[PDB]
C-alpha cells in the first residue's frame, strides 16, 4: 500500500520553522527501512540529512523507524529487534561525529506489548538500549473502523491501558532498568480516529484518563497522535479550528504540574469515577508553590459530589469545569469551560481560562459524562515546595 | 447518594513527569500533502502550537518508513 517519497530542503525547512516559531522541540523520525546487500541499516541517507540539519544550525532529536514490528506485513522485510539496536548504535556514532554531538536519540517506536512486539522491544533494549535516551513505545485503545461511542465511556476499555504499561515497564526493568519510557505516538483509535468520535467532547475521557494513568505508573512524556493531519483524532481540524482535546490539552498544560501525587475514591467501585492529583504548574500565574491541582473524570450517567480529605476541606478551591455545547452532546466539538464557550479571540490570541471559585467547604460538582480540573489554593504541600 | 470521599497522597512526589509531559505529533504523511507549506505556515495553527509549549513534536507515523531526504528537489 504504502510507497516511497522524496521530500526536499524547504519541506525540512517548513517543519523546523513550525516546531522553532512554536516554542516545540523537534523529533525526526528517520526512514529504517533503507537496507544493505545483508540487511544491515543503509545510513547514507540520513548522512545527507544531517548534513544538511548542521549545516543550518538546526537542534534536532532523532528516531529510527516507526512500529518495525509491522515492517513484514508493510514492506515484506523483517528486521528482528537485535539487528535494529544494531542500526540504533550505527546512527549514535553519526550523531556522535555531527556538530550536534548530544543530540538525543529516541526509540524503537514499537507499537503496544503482544507476545511478538514485547520480543522485539526486549531484544531491541538488550543490544541498543545503551544509545537511547529514551523507550518509545505506541498506544491506542481500539480500530477506529469498528469503535463505538459506547467504547468511548466504557471503563473496561479504559483499564486495558493500565496492563499494556505495566508490560513495557516488565520489559524496559528486566533489561535496562530506569531507563525513560515514554509513549511516542498515542490516541483514542488507530486506522485515523474514530469517524465522529475521535474529533469530539466524548474523545476527552480517553484522552484525560491516559494523561492521568500514563503520569500515575511512570511514563515521562506521551506524545499525542495528532496536532494536525487528515485523522480524525487530530487537536486541530483542517479549517485550523481547535476541538475539544485541544482546549483538554490548554487547560491540562496550564494547570498541571510535574510532581505527581495520587487521589483514589474511598468507595469499593473506583471505576467510572477517577481522579489524578499532581502539584500545580508552578508557571501558572494564578497559583502558588504548594497548591495541588485535582482533576476528575465522571463516567456515571449521575453528577457526583466529591469531598477534600483533611487538611484541605476548607480551601479556596478554583473549579474548570468542561461540558459540550449543545445540541450534539458528548459528539459536540465544541466545549464550554463554566459555561463559556471556548473560542480564539483572533488567529493571534488564545482566550483566557476563566475559572469558577467555588465557596470554601463545598464538595465538588461533577456532573454526569464530564471532567474538571480543581486547583486547591493555598494547599501549602510541602512536596509541592 | 452521589457524594464521594477523596483519599489523597501527598507526602511526596511519586513520579516525576517532563514539563513537556504533554506532547503532540505531526504524521509523516503530512509532508505528502502539496500544500504541506501553506499549512505548517500557517499563523492561527502556530498559535494553537505555542499554547501547548513546552513540548515535543515528533514527526513521525507509517510513512517514516517510505521518506527519502532529496537534497536536489525544489
Ligand atoms: C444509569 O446507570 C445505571 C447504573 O449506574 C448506577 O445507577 C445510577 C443511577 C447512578 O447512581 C450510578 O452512580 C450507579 O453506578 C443503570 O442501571 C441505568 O440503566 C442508567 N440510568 C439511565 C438514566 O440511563
Ligand atoms: C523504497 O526504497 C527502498 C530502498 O531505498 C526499497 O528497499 C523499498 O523496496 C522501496 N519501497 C517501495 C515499496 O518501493
Ligand atoms: C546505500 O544507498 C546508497 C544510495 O542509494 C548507495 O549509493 C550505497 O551503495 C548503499 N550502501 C550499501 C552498503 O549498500
Ligand atoms: C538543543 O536543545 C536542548 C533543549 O531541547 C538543549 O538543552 C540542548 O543543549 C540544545 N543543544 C544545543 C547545542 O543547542
Ligand atoms: C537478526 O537478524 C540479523 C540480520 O539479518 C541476523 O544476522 C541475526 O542472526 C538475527 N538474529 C536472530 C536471533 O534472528
Ligand atoms: O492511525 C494510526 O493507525 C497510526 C498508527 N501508527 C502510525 C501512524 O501514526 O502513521 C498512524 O497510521
Ligand atoms: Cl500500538
Ligand atoms: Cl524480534
Ligand atoms: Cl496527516
Amino acid at each position: 500500500k504504502f510507497k516511497n517519497s522524496t521530500y526536499s530542503r524547504s519541506s525540512v525547512d517548513v517543519l523546523y520553522t513550525f516546531a522553532n516559531c512554536s516554542g516545540l522541540d523537534l523529533i525526526f523520525g528517520l526512514n529504517a527501512l533503507l537496507r544493505t546487500a545483508d540487511l544491515q541499516w543503509n545510513s547514507s541517507n540520513a548522512q545527507l540529512l544531517l548534513d544538511y540539519c548542521s549545516s543550518k544550525g538546526y537542534n534536532i532529536s532523532w528516531e529510527l523507524g516507526n512500529e518495525p514490528n509491522s515492517f513484514l506485513k508493510k514492506a515484506d522485510i523483517f528486521i528482528n529487534g537485535s539487528q535494529l539496536g544494531e542500526d540504533f548504535i550505527q546512527l549514535h556514532k553519526l550523531l556522535r561525529k555531527s556538530t550536534f554531538k548530544n543530540a538525543k536519540l529516541y526509540g524503537p517506536d514499537v507499537g503496544q506489548p503482544r507476545r511478538k512486539t514485547a520480543k522485539m522491544l526486549k531484544s531491541f533494549l538488550k543490544a541498543g538500549g545503551e544509545v537511547i535516551d529514551s523507550v518509545t513505545w505506541h498506544h491506542y485503545y481500539l480500530n477506529g473502523r469498528t469503535a463505538t461511542r459506547e467504547d468511548f465511556l466504557n471503563p473496561d476499555v479504559l483499564d486495558i491501558f493500565i496492563s499494556s504499561v505495566q508490560k513495557v515497564f516488565q520489559v524496559v526493568e528486566s533489561t535496562r532498568p530506569g531507563k525513560k519510557v515514554w509513549l511516542g505516538e498515542t490516541s483514542s483509535a488507530y486506522g485515523g480516529g474514530a469517524p465522529l468520535l475521535s474529533d469530539t467532547f466524548a474523545a476527552g475521557f480517553m484522552w484525560l484518563d491516559k494523561l492521568g494513568l500514563s503520569a500515575r505508573m511512570g511514563i515521562e512524556v506521551v506524545m499525542r497522535q495528532v496536532f494536525f493531519g487528515a485523522g480524525n483524532y487530530h487537536l486541530v481540524d483542517e479549517n485550523f479550528d481547535p476541538l475539544p482535546d485541544y482546549w483538554l490539552s490548554l487547560l491540562f498544560k496550564k494547570l498541571v504540574g510535574t510532581k505527581v501525587l495520587m487521589a483514589s475514591v474511598q468507595g469499593s467501585k473506583r471505576r467510572k469515577l477517577r481522579v489524578y492529583l499532581h502539584c500545580t504548574n508552578t508557571d501558572n500565574p494564578r497559583y502558588k508553590e504548594g497548591d495541588l491541582t485535582l482533576y476528575a473524570i465522571n463516567l456515571h450517567n449521575v453528577t457526583k459530589y466529591l469531598r477534600l480529605p483533611y487538611p484541605f476541606s476548607n480551601k479556596q478551591v478554583d473549579k474548570y469545569l468542561l461540558r459540550p455545547l449543545g445540541p450534539h452532546g458528548l459528539l459536540s466539538k465544541s466545549v464550554q469551560l463554566n459555561g463559556l464557550t471556548l473560542k480564539m479571540v483572533d488567529d493571534q490570541t488564545l482566550p483566557p481560562l476563566m475559572e469558577k471559585p467555588l465557596r470554601p467547604g463545598s464538595s465538588l460538582g461533577l456532573p454526569a459524562f464530564s471532567y474538571s480540573f480543581f486547583v486547591i489554593r493555598n494547599a501549602k504541600v510541602a512536596a509541592c515546595i | 447518594q452521589d457524594v464521594v470521599d477523596l483519599d489523597f497522597f501527598t507526602q511526596e512526589p511519586l513520579h516525576l513527569v517532563s514539563p513537556s509531559f504533554l506532547s503532540v505529533t505531526i504524521d509523516a504523511n503530512l509532508a505528502t500533502d502539496p500544500r504541506f507549506l501553506i499549512l505548517l505556515g500557517s499563523p492561527k495553527l502556530r498559535t494553537l502550537a505555542r499554547g501547548l509549549s513546552p513540548a515535543y513534536l515528533r514527526f513521525g507515523g507509517t510513512k517514516t518508513d517510505f521518506l527519502i531526504f532529496d537534497p536536489k528537489k525544489e
